[PDB]
């Protein structure tokens, strides 16, 4: 039997074989190894409008990471921290082997430069992925670092994934209530490089019509359908379906083509609604490229292939027709059978295939040029490689994907380990935020062992952002042609052998109606004679290692339906089962023997046919047990652990079944900021804003995730013993209450990092260069005494006592008369100067990045958090004197109101309390992993009675100012905090007086501008409510843009006061008027200035300040 | 000032004097410097 | 990163007993005899010295330049 | 079926999401996971109420 222990040793092994980054890596690899090739295969050769000139492709290759410097020759090998240091790409150069052919002369091959790739980290390209942990100390690399980003620029991008329908399949719906349409059919058919939307209606006569993007209006079935090869309509309702009932509803549309008989009729029909006021030719073939072009391309864009676009809209029509006479059901849309997770791979692949055709288009451009010019052919004197080299990376450091994905690439959010490895895992749905739906953010039960169900984010991303679980894997995908071989081999009949049966033999259709539909990608295959048969066979041949594991079958049965399903592509979420043969795990005593002794890993189970990771759509056929004694024999799988449903955060929350559900989407949320140590090289590397926490510790109460992860090698807290009880009302409405003492012996203290940089650019448009020197007489001279810190070199030494606004890095800029451009720190914030550094931008431009420390020790207002969603502010801080001690002297380091605990909910809180007592008492380990928490509270509380404590965990407490006993007990425990970066040091902002607008004379905006806050319109209701007019005139007219005009009082528009001699002038009536003065706020002024912009005209009617009576 | 050498981490010391092409150790042809500690006498205070 | 000097909650110094309980624990010693016998008896002395990471022996390899 | 750990058509109490468990006792994991779909509704609702509330008060 299968207990706890052998079934985390095989967790063990699978996160010890495959990493947590597994999915990026994987299809990374997989572009890496295939996709670059069959992009140029897919171009094949390019072709010019010259004849006898092309080119023919031969195969591409890519190199160890370098780069090309000033100088240029041989190029250099570099390591990851010297691009991160000197702010390079991490990029690999790539060579494509080419051969020119001139009026069919062969010459020789030719291989070139076409440009760098970014490579990303711990992949197979990067050399760094084999190296032992000595070699990766010794060139200044984290040992545990989990490499699945890039290097752009020197900063770290990731690539996230994009959650989104599935593209080749048919989505059949109800159309809207009080309409025409009654049933809709979607198809969303992909090329190589764009994607065609085909819609299918039903009207309210019984008619179906068929309309995508680029012909205007719909189009008859049947006329498709005859445009296609189609031409007897019994063809058509045959290609439809084998059912009289079905074939009953095509009357109407086969009638309403009774008009076109032929293919050419539908041809030029197409023609007039594409091409209006041609003649017939030009018409038809423009009608059949559009076909064959923007139809179905990912069938094929050749005249050839219309037939398999004829047999998918047949059986799209089936499909809504189905749907019509009731059976079938709308399509989920949120089954994970219909979702497809786009990584680096696929997008990668895409935005090369682009920067390809770009790039060969400008090469045929400039040859076709040239040779019209006149010249040799030289392929390396006219490649312009930079092309490809600025395409893709302007993708990764923006993150404007093509097709119009945005946000794709994001800088990694190192504030912490914990936060890495969540963005390193993070999925984001495509389709969102355009509205509610009240439906995508539902918890399917399809995402068992697929998403967390606890780690989403709050507010209008709440259930559109997800995060992978723990066991989860997307697949990668194989070739269609090897499935569709081997399905044929197995014994299916294809739709036209069936169709060929059916009517050149007399034979009866009832005997195919019996007979199960065999699909392949959502593509209809052909027919088998029982498919539970078939899909028995295919399952038994996948786990025998004969066909290919990413193949994965399933069989639909229903009073009215009877399919067979095929998957076999990219992007499907897998989660691994163990398979259970009769009521017996296929793993056995054995096999975790052989386990736990290092003989074989994960990975051997796998292809031993005892483990199979399934996808949604299989599981539908499954009948899983959670624990191997409730094993029947109408089971078919076992869950591997049943508390890998969670993510890689919600894995560190100690009993997290005793806590309420929002409790733990908080927890996750409130995690991603913790304070603590987020890398061994913290020290060497340059980030723009860091956070280092002096004295972290690991967790008392653990889990069995927190190892695995390495979280205990980079604590980001400490162990707080926790007393429960009121007490002077500091600790009421979520505040919290803090030993003194302990903060001064240095317990929650931290060191805050932030980076300064600058650059030496050469302007090469005028050759005038910049410098690095102190301003003694320049034009935007700041202070005598700003620049006292500045060295010799211009750059200021370390160690040094910076504040407010001095200047670090002092440097002039030549005139576009130099003017003084120089880095300042910021103002309001101080520290001292931590490291200096100067090197090259690989052009000989000087770069120095200065990096300046600053201390914070906590105080009122800073803010603390734990494992359960308790954040909260510090009300106060007493000191050791004052604290409430008890009998043995220990005194409380956080106070918790317990008024916060009965309306949370979160027993465990309280439970993790009493097992980090038990913990520090007797040394012995704790493990609260849910659903297998070893030891039990009452062994625990049993074990903490025998050790010289109460057993309820309360002890007698003395008041500590006066020494009276209080009547009562009071609950300590050692709960884990942590400290999040919302520290009240970055948050004061106060403005007297200042700077102004420009143009609207009114404060200014932001901390850094020396403040102005904003007035909005519910706080002037607020003042009308209470009816204070004078202190709106405070608030509103005399703190902001107060103005005094001149009225004409004639025409009404605004004059001046001159300062010739002495005069009232009006722009109109010049000085045969009387001006009068009027205070108004500015921006009135402004809005009359610009409304006589345009040729609206306001007059102002004045009126007598002193009101007569 | 005066600049290390960033191999090696603490490597060996070099002035403004080494005049060169760009920014480079003259001893092992390193590409990164930083500063030293400009050597004075600082006051901390151990609160 | 390295052990503190005193007891958060108490002052007491327990710096001078990390070298000890971190190698006679190695050594196949259970914590709580070890913990008891070297005049640990308060449960915060304990947290202390049970829940230490040492971090430094890495960091010395990264070190500022300056 | 909701999960793929009940049986064909099963609308038994527990199928669907019925918690004989206290939070003190604790809660199996197909209840954890009904829980947190029962509990999913508040996490979204509070920025549509906020915002319709705003623009009706504004009105
Ligand atoms: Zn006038
Ligand atoms: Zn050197
Ligand atoms: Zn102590």
């Amino acid at each position: 039997m299968l207990d706890t222990e052998s079934r985390w040793a095989i967790a063990e092994s699978f996160f010890k074989t495959r990493g947590l980054v597994r999915q990026h890596l994987d299809s990374f690899n997989d572009f890496l190894r295939n996709k670059l090739q069959q992009v140029i295969y897919e171009q094949g050769e390019i072709v010019t409008e010259v004849p006898g000139l092309k080119i023919k492709l031969g195969k591409i290759r890519y190199e160890k990471p370098s780069i090309r410097e000033t100088d240029k020759g041989p190029m250099r090998e570099i390591t990851p921290m010297e691009a991160r240091l000197r702010n390079l790409t991490y990029s690999s150069p790539i060579f494509l082997s080419m051969i020119p052919v001139e009026n069919n002369i062969e010459g020789e091959p030719i291989e070139i430069y076409i440009g760098d790739l970014p490579i990303m980290l711990k992949s197979v390209a990067d050399p760094t992925s084999n190296l032992p942990i000595d070699k990766l100390i010794e060139i200044g690399e984290d040992p545990k670092d989990p490499g699945g980003y890039f290097i752009v620029n020197g900063s770290e991008k990731v690539i996230i994934a994009q959650e989104d329908l599935a593209t080749n399949r048919v989505l059949v719906d109800y159309g809207k209530s009080g309409s025409n349409i009654t049933h809709v059919a979607k198809v969303t058919s992909s090329a190589a490089g764009y994607r065609v939307q085909v819609m299918i209606e039903r009207l309210k006569d019984s008619t179906i019509q068929i309309s995508f993007a680029t012909v205007p209006g719909r189009i008859p079935f049947a006329i498709i359908m005859r445009a296609l090869g189609f031409v007897t309509d019994r063809d058509i309702v045959y290609a439809v379906s084998l059912d009289p009932q079905i074939q009953n509803e095509l009357l109407p549309s086969l009638e309403q083509a009774s008009s076109i008989t032929s293919a050419e009729e539908a041809l030029d029909f197409i023609g007039n609604r594409v091409a209006i006021g041609q003649k017939r030719e030009n018409r038809i073939q423009k009608a059949e490229q559009v076909i064959d072009k923007y139809f179905l391309p990912h069938l094929g864009t050749s005249p050839e292939d219309r037939k398999k676009k004829g047999y998918y809209l047949a059986s799209a029509v089936n499909k809504i027709l189905e749907l019509y006479l009731g059976r079938r059901e709308p399509d989920d849309k949120d089954h994970y059978a219909n979702k497809r997770v786009r990584l680096a791979g696929d997008l990668f692949t895409s935005l090369f295939r682009v920067a390809f055709k770009a790039f060969v288009k400008d090469l045929v451009y400039q040859l076709e040029k040239s040779k019209v010019r006149g010249r040799r052919l030289s392929l390396t004197a006219l490649v312009r490689a930079d092309i490809i080299t600025e395409r893709i990376r302007h993708a990764l450091a923006t993150g404007n994907w093509v097709g119009g994905r945005t946000g794709v690439s994001q800088l990694l959010d190192r504030t912490n380990w914990l936060s890495m490895l969540s963005h390193l895992r993070r999925v984001v749905s495509s389709l969102a935020r355009g509205q509610p739906n009240f439906e995508a953010r539902d918890l399917h039960g399809t995402q068992w062992g697929r998403m967390c169900p606890f780690e989403t984010p709050e507010g209008p991303n709440s259930g559109l952002v997800k995060n992978l679980a723990l066991l989860a894997q997307v697949s990668v995908g194989i070739n269609e042609s090897v499935v569709e071989r081997v399905a044929y081999e197995l014994g299916v009949v294809s739709v036209e052998d069936v169709i060929r049966r059916i009517s050149e033999q007399n034979e009866d259709v009832e005997k195919y109606m019996s007979w199960s539909k065999v699909y392949l990608n959502g593509r209809l295959l052909g027919y088998y004679e029982d498919g539970k048969e078939l899909a028995k066979k295919i399952r038994e041949s996948r786990r025998q290692g004969k066909l290919s594991d990413e193949v994965n079958v399933a069989y639909i049965a229903t009073d009215y339906l009877n399919e067979v399903h095929i998957n076999c592509d990219a992007g499907r979420v897998r989660r691994p089962l163990i398979i259970v043969n009769n009521g017996t795990p296929l793993v056995d005593t054995e096999d975790i023997k052989k386990l736990k002794n290092g003989e074989i890993t994960f990975d051997d189970l796998v292809k031993q046919g005892k483990i199979e990771f399934i996808d949604a759509e299989e599981e539908e056929n499954a009948y899983v047990a959670l624990n191997p004694q409730d094993l029947t024999p109408d089971h078919t799988h076992l869950e591997i652990w049943p508390s890998a449903i969670l993510g890689i955060i919600a894995s560190i929350i100690p009993y997290p079944e005793h806590n309420q559900s929002p409790r733990n989407t908080y927890q996750s949320a409130m995690a991603k900021q913790s304070l603590g140590l987020y890398a061994s090289n913290y020290q060497i590397r340059t980030d723009t804003r860091a956070h280092l926490l002096h004295y972290p510790q690991m967790p008392l109460v653990q889990t069995r995730m927190l190892g695995v992860i390495g979280y205990n090698d980079r604590p980001a807290g400490a162990n707080a013993i926790l007393a429960i009880m009121s007490y002077t009302g500091y600790n009421m409405e979520d505040s919290i209450i803090m030993n003194k003492s302990s903060i001064e012996r240095g317990m929650y203290r931290s060191t805050f990092f932030r980076l300064y940089s600058t650059e030496e650019v050469k302007y090469p448009g005028g050759q005038e260069d910049k410098i690095i020197t102190p301003e003694a007489g320049v034009k935007g001279y700041k202070g005598k005494d700003y620049y006292r810190l500045l060295e010799d070199n211009g750059v200021v030494s370390p160690e040094v006592e910076v504040k407010g606004g001095d200047v670090l890095i002092g440097k002039v800029s030549p005139p576009r008369a130099k003017r003084d451009t120089s880095i300042v720190t910021r103002h309001g914030e101080n520290g001292i100067v931590d490291l200096v550094l100067i090197t090259e931008t690989l052009e000989g431009n000087k770069l120095v990045k200065v990096r300046v420390r600053d201390l914070r020790i906590p105080e009122i207002g800073d803010k603390f958090a734990t494992r359960h969603g308790q954040k909260g502010v510090v009300g106060i801080l007493i000191d050791q004197v004052d604290m409430p001690y008890t009998a043995k002297g220990i005194v409380p380091d956080i106070i918790l109101n317990p008024h916060a605990l009965p309306s949370r909910m979160t027993i465990g809180q309280i439970m993790e309390a009493i097992g980090g007592k038990y913990a520090a008492l007797s040394g012995k380990p704790v493990d609260a992993t849910p659903f297998l928490e070893t030891p039990k509270l009452q062994e625990m509380q049993k074990e903490i009675l025998k050790l010289g404590h109460l057993p309820d965990s309360t002890e007698v407490v003395y008041d500590g100012r006066t020494g009276q006993k209080l009547k009562s007990r009071i609950l300590f425990g050692i709960v884990y905090y942590q400290k999040l970066h919302h520290m009240v040091a970055d948050k004061m902002h106060a403005r007297a007086r200042g700077p102004v607008q420009i143009l609207t004379r009114q404060p200014t905006e932001g901390r850094a501008r020396e403040g102005g806050l904003r007035f909005g319109e519910m706080e002037r209701d607020c003042l009308i409510g209470f009816g204070t007019a004078m202190l709106i005139k405070d608030r509103l007219l005399d703190n902001s843009d107060k103005a005094v005009v001149y009225i004409c009082d004639q025409c009404g528009y605004v004059g001046w006061y001159d300062r010739s001699k002495n005069r009232y002038v009006c722009p109109v009536h010049g000085d045969k008027s009387v001006l009068h003065p009027v205070t108004v706020s500015y921006a009135f002024k402004l809005l009359i200035q610009e409304l006589m912009s345009m040729v609206i005209s306001p007059r102002l009617i004045l009126g007598e300040k002193v009101n007569l009576g | 000032a005066k600049y290390r050498c960033g191999k090696c981490w603490k490597e060996l010391d070099d002035d403004q004097l080494k005049t060169l092409p760009g920014v480079r150790c003259p001893y092992c042809g390193y590409r990164i410097i930083y500063m030293v500690r400009k050597p004075t006498v600082k006051i901390v205070k151990a609160i | 990163m390295i052990i503190p000097i005193r007891c958060f909650t108490c002052g007491a110094v327990v710096a001078d007993k990390w070298e000890p309980f971190s190698n006679r624990v190695m050594g196949g010693e259970d914590p709580e005899k070890v913990l008891t016998e070297l005049g640990v008896n308060r449960y915060c002395c304990r947290r202390m010295l049970l829940s230490h990471v040492n971090i430094i022996r890495e960091i010395i390899h990264y070190t500022r330049p300056i | 079926r909701t999960l793929s750990l009940f049986k064909y058509g099963d609308i038994a109490p527990e199928a669907r999401g019925f918690v004989k468990n206290s939070f003190m006792r604790g809660l199996s994991p197909y209840e954890m996971f009904f829980h947190a779909a029962g509990g999913r509704e508040g996490l979204v609702d509070t920025a549509v109420k906020t915002s319709q509330s705003g623009y009706m008060q504004r009105r």
